[PDB]
């Protein structure tokens, strides 16, 4: 689908912060550490060699797109995304934790947008996003 | 859940007052025996056609009216049967937004349109007229400000001025004429020429988009923008001392913004069509029903006369309605896609120079096919 | 695997959807 291609181009842009059409390992490590992760340069290089069919040291959008297409248990990845938001492990993503990660990524949101993202995700109205709620939104596509 | 005979399932976008709408379902459940599940799935306007007649749609879908024409053409919408006396309770022009092949196919709920937004500290009296704006910009430029900045990249934002002197999309009784396309008449040319002389005379810049214009007005750098109710929330936060008013006229004629009507349609495959009619009329489309929704998230201006007159005490709401009533109902036919792409190119090419307003409009006239 | 990149794309989806939704309500991009 072309609508999803564009969604992936936006996801490409998160890493390609200088917008030169390529993802470096430095750009990869900048995003992962923004997410509180601690990769080595070796793990960074491996992550990129896996996707880089060219042999140059970088991922371009065709390589990125081919890989996004390639599946069985996105459940783990969505759970990992839940865990990154839920930094205190209490089972609920708050407005503060949403804001925390979005600001770490460089995503500009007003306070009202953060609160609005919480409200719409918050099926049961307790004011926080639990795992099933997170999964509902993450799987709409 | 899935559709069940004897219950109602409703889809409405995440940004609306769906918990307010759920309160109206509760009251409906208290009075009748009927349960109401209000849902707000992501991409509902895309999912509705995929899922409509397999039982996994809703009985009721709220969306902007302009999507409903495609739905009706695919046979997804029941025909609606409100009595003449129910129809009188809503402004007449809103019923023209929910017709397809002459048949009513949705209930109007709320009405939105662009308005003139102005900084009262920089411009205590807003200009009534487009023609007086260049002079204003000379005066404001000499104070380090500017008169007017709004999004120049989207035809939806520049169409109010192009249409003012006689432009239109497709000629409207109760059906659209896909032959009669008004993008090349003298009105459209005069409107777009003025827009282009604004840029040529350096009162506006061709590259200004939504973000650029919003940032400028919300920092107090320009005295006016043109935007919809969706934008008021960021202006509040900015604390700019702002008003919202009728659009400037052009050659004595009102600016003609596109009108968008939030509407409730009934799934053609629903076994709950009578209950849906009952819920929508005399539960939702009432003062107390629209109030419960508005208290969750504001509707803007509403189609129901009685409650609009209450809401229009807010002059920003009055201004949205007044601009809507002076405006053009967005066609709900699918040729609008060709119109959108056609006119987006004409304006960007004409505004970017190296393109005759007369030439670009002639090519846009064609590209609606 | 590409577990970490996919997880990060999934983390960003929340913002992509809200942004796409906001653009459509503001009639642009
Ligand atoms: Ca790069
Ligand atoms: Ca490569
Ligand atoms: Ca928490
Ligand atoms: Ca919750």
């Amino acid at each position: 689908t072309e609508e999803q291609i564009a969604e992936f181009k936006e996801a490409f842009s998160l890493f390609d912060k200088d917008g030169d059409g390529t993802i470096t390992t430095k750009e990869l490590g900048t995003v992962m550490r923004s997410l509180g992760q601690n990769p080595t340069e070796a793990e960074l290089q491996d992550m990129i060699n896996e996707v880089d069919a060219d042999g140059n040291g970088t991922i371009d959008f065709p390589e990125f797109l081919t890989m996004m297409a390639r599946d069985t248990d996105s459940e783990e990845e969505i759970r990992e995304a839940f865990r990154v938001f839920d930094k205190d492990g209490n089972g609920f993503i708050s407005a503060a934790e949403l804001r925390h990660v979005m600001t770490n990524l460089g995503e500009k949101l007003t306070d009202e947008e953060v609160d609005e993202m919480i409200r719409e995700a918050d099926i049961d109205g307790d004011g926080q996003v639990n795992y099933e709620e997170f999964v509902t939104m993450m799987t709409s596509k | 859940m899935k559709i069940e005979e004897g219950k109602l399932v409703i889809w409405i976008n995440g940004d609306k007052g769906y918990n307010g709408l759920a309160e109206v379902g509760k009251k409906f459940e208290k009075d009748t025996g009927i349960k109401v599940t209000v849902e707000h799935p992501d991409k509902l306007e895309e999912k509705f056609p995929q899922v409509a007649a397999t039982g996994d749609g809703p009985d009721i879908i709220f969306w902007a009216h302009d999507r409903f024409g495609g739905y009706a053409q695919s046979g997804l919408l029941a025909e609606i049967t409100p009595a003449a006396a129910f129809q009188d309770k809503l402004y007449p022009f809103t019923w023209d937004a929910v017709r397809y092949n002459g048949k009513l196919i949705a209930y109007p709920i709320a009405v939105e349109a662009l308005s003139l937004i102005y900084n009262k500290d920089l411009l205590p009296n807003p200009p009534k007229t487009w023609e007086e704006i260049p002079a204003l910009d000379k005066e404001l430029k000499a104070k380090g400000k500017s008169a007017l900045m709004f999004n120049l990249q989207e035809p939806y934002f520049t169409w109010p001025l192009i249409a003012a002197d006689g432009g239109y999309a497709f000629k409207y009784a109760g059906k659209y004429d896909i032959k009669d396309v008004g993008v090349d008449n003298a009105g459209a040319k005069a409107g777009l020429t003025f827009l282009v002389d604004l840029i040529k005379n350096k009162h506006m810049n061709a590259d200004t988009d939504y973000s650029i214009a919003e940032a400028a007005f919300n920092k107090g750098e320009t005295a006016m923008t043109i935007n919809g109710p969706w934008a008021w929330s960021n202006i509040d936060t900015s604390a700019v001392n702002y008003g919202v008013t009728v659009l400037p006229t052009f050659k004595g004629q009102p600016s003609k913004p596109f009108v968008g009507v939030l509407s409730a349609g009934i799934n053609a495959a629903s076994p709950n069509k009578e209950l849906a009619k009952e819920f929508l009329e005399n539960y939702l489309l009432t003062d107390e029903g629209l109030e419960a929704v508005n208290k969750d998230k504001p509707l803007g201006a509403v189609a129901l006369k009685s409650y609009e007159e209450e809401l229009a005490k807010d002059p920003r709401i009055a201004a949205t309605m007044e601009n809507a009533q002076k405006g053009e109902i967005m066609p709900n036919i699918p040729q609008m896609s060709a119109f959108w792409y056609a006119v987006r190119t004409a304006v960007i090419n004409a505004a970017s120079g190296r393109q005759t307003v007369d030439a670009a409009l002639a090519a846009a006239q064609t590209n609606a096919a | 695997d590409e577990n970490a990149i996919r997880a990060a794309i999934f983390i960003q989806k929340w913002y992509r959807r809200h942004q796409a939704r906001r653009e459509m309500l503001e009639h642009h991009h």
